[PDB]
């Protein structure tokens, strides 16, 4: 910058943005009751 | 008179730094002849 003994004339400021997201997840699994009552584990669901 | 030193004045959009001073003379000044006739004057050369 340079003040002459004059003056009369400059800066600026801004701001930027940030976007975030909400993205949805999940899985599952199936089982028989057959597979329960006739497994050679006691505790499979567990 | 009206002075306005350097600082916050003169300070204005024109001069942000405000870095001017001013001062001013105002006056009304008028008159009024109501004998003419007992104003005389006289015009000459001199060397």
């Amino acid at each position: 910058p340079a003040l002459t003994e004059n003056g009369g004339r400059r800066v600026g400021f801004t701001r930027i943005q940030l976007i975030g997201s909400i993205k949805k997840f999940g899985f599952f699994y199936e089982w028989t009751q057959e597979a329960m009552d006739f497994d050679t584990d006691e505790e499979l669901d567990s | 008179t009206y002075t306005k030193k350097p600082g916050i004045e003169t300070v204005s959009y024109a001069d942000p730094y405000g870095e001017m001073g001013l001062t001013s003379i105002k006056w009304y000044y008028g008159s009024l002849i109501l004998r003419p006739e007992w104003i005389a004057l006289f015009k000459t050369v001199a060397a």
